[PDB]
């Protein structure tokens, strides 16, 4: 069996990548 | 994605070529006023001086 | 795609506002036509902003959705769903819109329960398969014993017209709808029943004509009534023929030869009419226009001439008189003529119409709708069209189910019995399918003003132990037997309500991204 | 400085250079990856049998719900030249194979995401592109290991049905998962030339009409056209049809040049009446002398010729399209005759039940051809509840007609469900150590990007990506690697050979080949010369 | 009122869009802070459009709603509800927002059931009365046996800090919060615990100071550390007095008399300092500013002088040293001095602060918060403020209930037991009250990613037959006993979650007309 299924249909999975991509631009600016 | 600054960012050899042309813009002015064969200039203001 | 957007004027959303705009736009469509469902539901009046607004009141759910022009992308699926329901069975366009909206309303309740949307699709496919067996095993067939089939046809027209403007006219309009399809005696072409709308008089003054009515009255100097006539129709050109030779001129040398050609042209037009009267007829119907030169020839011979009836007017006359079109007149022994008794002209609403009284082999009817306003006549035409289309398919498929909420509780019982024999992953989606099927008798019960919380609870307790014919009694406001009261619907109508709403809710629930393009000329 | 010289002169190189945009930098490669990953993250949720569909709205307001990757990227208004190459990548997969248009965009976005971390380590972008060619070559040779089919197109249609169920399993036709899969198998084998291994899709007519249900979709061996009987009293059912196909209108013969026929006397005008009266009796008798009882005409009919059809018991249709009558002469075995004088008994077509069927309350009355005799043209009649489920089924079944065409071109198959991507990822990792001289990091980025497609199936099925992929990949190393993938309901075991998840070899062979070459054209670019505003 | 509108720029709605905008605007507030509830919920980052945006991350629901600025009229009732919850008990502002929104979400489900809204109000008043008896009968008191009360206080601080940014700091920050209120030994003034936020170091480097910290370092030529000193504070003016006679000048005849007056002014300012040092002190704290002339007098006598600490800084020094304010110096036998051991200066984050080490009767604390960024220090200050306020009321009301979803299932069980003993008019409203109480363990279970459909179903089956201490175990993801795990909350915090959400949902449900006036400067 699959032992459950957790459907996560919400916003902040995409905003979490926005904080990652913004902090990568700061680290590459003063690289 | 990129930097979210509200100004302007230029990297690479763009500013490395702009600073030389900024220094050559000043040197090409004062190159005509060096030595005994140098000649004076005129500095006219907006008010007429 | 919202972050670092690479679109010009187009916007999109993924799994956050995609299902949010799909559930808002689809429920608001179903909540719009929610008040028009049932025998006690009100009607809507549709209006525009101006520039020949042409107000058209309709209670049928297909005509409401086809004129509103919804800007929501997911709401256009339910608009197109009710369009196919009007074109296939002609009824249940309002019932398929509320049922498809109640499925997505129960699917919106599964948002916070963190159910996967593919599990709801797999749970509803097993729920729809259990609901097909509930209607198929409860369908009542009718073969022989035709005195029970004609009584069964009046229960179909009495159920359809009860949810329309013809409320207190079931003693008359049921006989106008049953006998119209009963006079077809064949295929349901749905065009031999020509409905004529005339102002003046009440809806009780409307009647079904025993013959056929027409316009474009009989000539100038021709007889108005001929007893025991032979009707011959035509689809040929009478005058100014220019017969089929493109690039042919009359190149003569003098003007005296032009007078000989134009006399030879009128002799061939006279010889064509002389070939028509060799059949021994008294009436003539041409689909094209009849000019003055053949009109004098029919008037001198005592023959009628009906010019430019309709393109589909000669088809109804060929089915009500028993003749043929006969566009070529060169064999009188191979042309079958029509039959009639009286071709007198009647006056309905200060307009003289040609009444074909006493026709033989009359497989065509004429409903003379008379109403108080034009808004009533436009509503009664669509109300009769929603009743004749079901009876044209009830004679093709004699299977009938018990309506009035009885069919929905039979479908909801078969899903709930199989929801307990399933694991808990798909059993929650099957219980939401059965709750949406019980909403369809809840909308009917609450539109009258009854206690909808208790009547559907009495229907669920009745169908749980026997009572396969128990339904909702909208007359007194209680629970009664549907076989005694005579509230039945067709099997193919109730199947298309269940099947098309389950397929349309499958499409909208599977949408996780709505990428709309940039529109043109919208700034 | 820009737009000015050091001597004070204006420095203008190109026209309208103030409103231009130029990026060389180090973010020009970074802007290509972030524009391509957002397209791959959009198409990631529409992969596999649990892939959710997308709602596309056109510029005119028309809404089409699509799931195939070819129509999704084509109906966008994306004005980005990097993402425009992803549209042509999904279009190139549809034109060649036509099954992995969704998976070829997620794979191309996976190769660029793994190349982003390789770019920060100092590797040249062409060195990553040269490393992907040496890594994709291992994936092609490893994919040709286990491949066999026993299709004979006589009775062993069981590998053909299970191949089409893998393509139709991800679409919205899973209610007709067994019925509609057998339609696309028999539609190809009746029209394909097995001597040349060539399939022509012009012989397979895909028509659709609203009404009925999805279970009413039947494979009509013949043609389905809009019947236009000019006489309303025409018989609507022909038991044995001797079809007389002609391309001449029922009229007196009009030439193609300017004539201006002269009429002088009244004897010439009476000769005009007898010329047309004998012409309509000649065009009707020349059909009846051949023994025909059905006529097809491309152009219109005259009113005088309509009643002569009913007197001679000759039903005929009117105003048929161009390629529609081309399908009648193949399905009935007849010949298209230009004139009426060239009619004979050998140029007639043979057909069985010729009738028109009215659908509900509409007035379409399409043609249904039940019986035939060795036809090489079939017609699929797709029905549904709305136009959203029909236009998608026209796109879903077209992908099922293409995977049977690919089996005639190449009779080698693989096992999908992520089983071929995990097995190909182990082949690149084994050859990354033989030898790890320069392109060791470029091959491991290829193997980590090949695992994105099976881990996207684990994400859409509600499982965990890194938990399920570690279990399947470890079982292929401890023993000999079987057809081991995943599924949605999982069907018990994870063996793709027992679950009958069969995909074509050349389908996945072009998924790795086209995504590698499209990555090479978006990695080997270091400048963007786009303009500014529109006007 | 819409038809023939007698308003200028104001609009209104009655019973159609009034409850529609009230249910949309209140659910969107509750669904916003839904993701911040529980020990596994995420946090929000609040930002403005510009002009000193001052980003402030908060997980507490009161600080989120007090800064968003909602334009909805009915949403401001729930915004003001969370403000009172922070001002009274300081915790449960997120729990009272979702509970008041889940009541109105179930009230939106009673729209289509045609239930009268006054029946839902009268049904919830009987439901809230039964829910008060569930928390009152399950409250655990603690009188004597103080070794179990200090263990009970760490369970209160362990539950409050689990839902904040201090996740993996419960081994340190629990001792910083329990011992801070334990050193008060009296009333919860909530101002003797001065929290000092300094950048540099991790959150584990933060500590509770044994003495007291201050700013405005000791003079110019004064000693920096005095052992075994007597601290005397003051609230008087030192120099430039202008002593309380408005309209008093120095009107002399020569400039030699001005030199005698200004020497007499400095003699009275010197005599004021001589009255201070007669007490025998070594440190001096003035609330006002100390100028240069008394600063030389304290430096010559070897006495410290702390100038202009704070208005509330002399109150904390009076509670940590055991003295008095002593604004008038004329009775040395009636002025009580403070006591200390070390007044050395310590350096925390490149800033020299005055450390009052070894003080007597220290009923005041100083928490030195050290964090990575200022966003963590602003969040850990509000996280500690939400933890110190509950322990300040737990020592006043020792009644505690079992949290972690255990208290909500006890409240929902008492409503469900009385929902079956009522007639069918108000029983449907009581069943919706019990379903909204079960949503509060459902939001906590679904925020971690667990199966919320099964864990709350196991909690309902456990509380139906015994198991009064059974709750949700968020550590492993199962059902455990709350008395063994030690997850308890205060009784007054859980009572204000139940009572304020029932009163706020009573106001919004009773609104049938929203008449909003014309705003100013909005065009
Ligand atoms: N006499 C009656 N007793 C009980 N129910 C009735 C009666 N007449 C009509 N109904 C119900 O009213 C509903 C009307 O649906 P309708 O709006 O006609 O659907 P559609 O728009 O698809 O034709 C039917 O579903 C039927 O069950
Ligand atoms: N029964 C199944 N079990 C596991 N995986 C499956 C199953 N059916 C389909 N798939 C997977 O779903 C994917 C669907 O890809 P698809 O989007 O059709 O590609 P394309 O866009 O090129 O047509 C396939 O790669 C296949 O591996
Ligand atoms: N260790 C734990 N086990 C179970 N539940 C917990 C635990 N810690 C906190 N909780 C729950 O998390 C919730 C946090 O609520 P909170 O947001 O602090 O409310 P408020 O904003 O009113 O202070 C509490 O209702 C509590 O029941
Ligand atoms: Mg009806
Ligand atoms: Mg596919
Ligand atoms: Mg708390």
């Amino acid at each position: 069996r699959g032992k459950g299924a957790y459907q996560d249909r919400d916003k902040p999975a995409q905003i979490r990548f926005s904080n990652i991509s913004a902090a990568k631009a700061v680290a590459d600016a003063i690289r | 994605g990129p930097l979210s600054v509200f100004g302007d960012r230029s990297t690479g050899e763009t500013i490395r070529s702009q600073n030389v042309m900024a220094a050559a813009s000043i040197a090409n002015i004062v190159k005509s006023s060096l030595g005994p064969v140098g000649l004076d200039k005129m500095l006219v203001d907006d008010i007429g001086d | 795609a919202p972050v670092n957007i690479f679109k010009a004027g187009a916007d999109e959303e993924r799994a956050e506002t995609a299902r949010l705009t799909s559930f808002i736009g689809a429920i608001a469509i179903g909540d719009l036509v929610k008040s028009t469902l049932g025998p006690k539901g009100m009607d809507k009046i549709l209006l525009s902003s101006g520039r020949d607004a042409s107000l058209m009141v309709t209670n049928d759910g297909a005509t409401i959705l086809k004129n509103i022009g919804v800007d929501n992308p997911a709401a256009k699926v339910l608009v197109d769903m009710s369009r196919v329901q009007d074109d296939e069975v002609g009824d249940g366009t309002t019932s398929v819109t509320v049922l498809a909206a109640e499925l997505l309303r129960e699917a919106e309740s599964l948002i916070a329960k963190k159910i996967h949307p593919q599990t709801i699709i797999a749970g509803w496919r097993e729920a729809t398969k259990a609901a097909r067996e509930a209607l198929l095993s409860s369908a009542v067939d009718h073969g022989s014993d035709e005195v029970k089939f004609r009584q069964d046809l009046m229960n179909i027209a009495g159920t359809t017209l009860s949810s329309k403007l013809l409320t207190h006219h079931k003693d008359h309009f049921t006989k106008l709808a049953v006998e119209a399809v009963l006079r077809l005696k064949g295929s349901g072409n749905l065009e031999a029943i020509h409905i004529i709308k005339k102002l003046g008089g009440s809806l009780a003054d409307s009647y079904l004509d025993e013959g056929f009515l027409l316009d474009k009255k009989i000539g100038v100097n021709q007889p108005k009534r001929i007893e025991n006539a032979k009707i011959l129709i035509a689809n040929t050109g009478m005058d100014t023929d220019k017969i089929k030779i493109f690039g042919s001129r009359v190149r003569v040398d003098s003007t005296a030869k032009v007078a000989e050609i134009e006399h030879a042209e009128k002799e061939k037009m006279k010889e064509k009419v002389e070939r028509i009267l060799k059949h021994g007829i008294n009436c003539f119907i041409n689909r094209q226009l009849i000019y003055n030169y053949p009109e004098q020839l029919f008037g001198a011979a005592g023959v009628m001439a009906i010019e430019h009836a309709d393109f589909a007017g000669v088809e109804r006359l060929a089915l009500v008189t028993g003749g043929e079109i006969a566009s070529t007149f060169d064999h009188p022994e191979l042309v079958k003529l029509g039959s009639c008794k009286l071709i007198e002209e009647v006056m309905i609403g200060e307009d003289k119409l040609i009444h074909f009284s006493g026709v033989a082999l009359g497989e065509a009817c004429t409903i003379v709708l008379r109403g108080a306003t034009q808004q009533i006549l436009d509503e009664a035409e669509r109300s009769l069209h929603d009743a004749l289309c079901v009876l044209a398919q009830t004679v093709k498929d004699s299977r009938t189910v018990y309506g009035g909420g009885c069919s929905e509780m039979l479908m909801a019982h078969a899903v709930t019995q199989l929801a307990n024999r399933t694991p808990g992953k798909e059993a929650v989606a099957m219980e939401s399918y059965a709750k949406a099927l019980r909403m369809l008798p809840t909308i009917i019960a609450d539109n009258a003003g009854y206690d909808s919380a208790d009547l559907v609870a009495q229907l669920r307790a009745a169908h749980s132990e026997g009572n396969t014919t128990a339904g909702l009694d909208m007359r007194e406001g209680t629970i009664g037997d549907m076989a005694i009261l005579g509230i039945t619907e067709s099997f193919q109508v109730k199947r298309q309500v269940l099947l098309s709403a389950a397929e349309a809710a499958e499409v909208i629930l599977r949408v996780d991204n709505i990428i709309k393009a940039a529109p043109r000329k919208r700034v | 400085t820009l737009a000015f010289d050091e001597y004070g002169r204006p420095f203008l190189i190109i026209k309208d250079q103030d409103r231009k945009s130029r990026l060389m930098g180090l973010e020009a490669l970074k802007s290509h990856i972030m524009a391509a990953k957002a397209v791959a993250n959009t198409m990631r949720t529409s992969l596999g049998p649990n892939g959710l569909d997308k709602m596309m709205v056109d510029k005119d307001g028309d809404v089409t719900v699509t799931n195939d990757g070819a129509t999704i990227l084509s109906m966008m208004d994306v004005d980005h030249q990097i993402a425009k190459l992803m549209v042509e990548l999904s279009k190139s997969q549809d034109d060649e194979i036509g099954d992995g248009t969704t998976g070829v965009v997620v794979l191309a976005g996976a190769l660029l995401e793994e190349a982003e971390q390789l770019l920060d380590r100092g590797i040249h972008p062409i060195r990553i592109a040269d490393g992907y060619e040496q890594a994709a070559r291992v994936a092609i040779e490893h994919l040709d290991k286990i491949s066999d089919s026993v299709l004979v197109d006589i009775k062993d249609t069981e590998p053909l049905i299970q191949t089409a169920k893998t393509t139709l399993g991800s679409k919205v036709v899973n209610s007709c998962h067994r019925q509609m899969a057998e339609i696309a198998v028999n539609a190809v084998l009746t029209v394909a030339d097995m001597e040349r291994r060539d399939v022509d899709f012009e012989l397979i007519k895909v028509e659709g009409k609203v009404g009925g249900r999805l279970e009413d979709t039947k494979l009509i061996k013949g043609v389905i056209v809009d019947k236009d009987f000019s006489h309303p009293q025409m018989p609507k059912k022909v038991e044995d049809a001797k079809i007389a196909i002609l391309t001449c209108p029922f009229e007196p013969p009009k030439p193609k040049t300017k004539h201006k026929l002269d009429v002088t006397s009244v004897e010439d005008y009476k000769a005009l009446q007898k010329y047309e009266k004998e012409k309509f009796e000649e065009m009707i008798q020349q059909i009846k002398e051949t023994g025909a009882n059905l006529a097809i005409c491309q152009w219109g009919f005259d009113d005088e010729a309509n009643h002569l059809l009913l007197q001679n018991n000759l039903p005929a249709v009117r105003w048929v399209g161009g390629p529609e009558i081309e399908l009648i002469a193949i399905a009935t075995g007849g010949r298209i005759v230009p004139r009426f004088s060239e009619l004979t008994a050998e140029k007639l077509g043979f057909a069985g039940l010729v009738q028109e069927i009215s659908f509900g309350t509409t007035k379409d009355k399409m043609l249904v051809i039940e019986q035939c005799k060795n036809s090489r043209a079939v017609t699929i009649f797709i029905r549904g509840g709305n136009k959203m489920i029909i236009e998608e089924a026209k796109r879903s079944l077209h992908d099922a007609l293409c995977v049977i065409r690919n089996l005639i071109r190449d009779n080698r198959v693989v096992y999908g469900g992520g089983a071929a991507e995990i097995s190909c990822a182990l082949a690149v990792s084994q050859e990354a150590d033989k030898c790890p001289t320069l392109e060791q990091y470029a091959m491991r980025a290829f193997a980590d990007a090949l695992e994105v497609i099976p881990m996207a199936l684990s994400e859409n099925s509600g499982m965990n990506p890194i938990q399920t992929m570690t279990e399947v990949r470890a079982r292929q190393v401890k023993e000999m690697n079987p057809a081991l993938g995943i599924d949605c309901l999982h069907k018990g075991t994870n063996d793709m050979k027992q679950q009958h998840v069969i995909e074509t070899l050349i389908g996945k062979k072009q998924q790795i080949s086209l995504a590698t070459q499209m990555v090479r054209m978006i990695l080997k670019i270091d400048d963007i010369r786009k303009p500014g505003e529109s006007e």
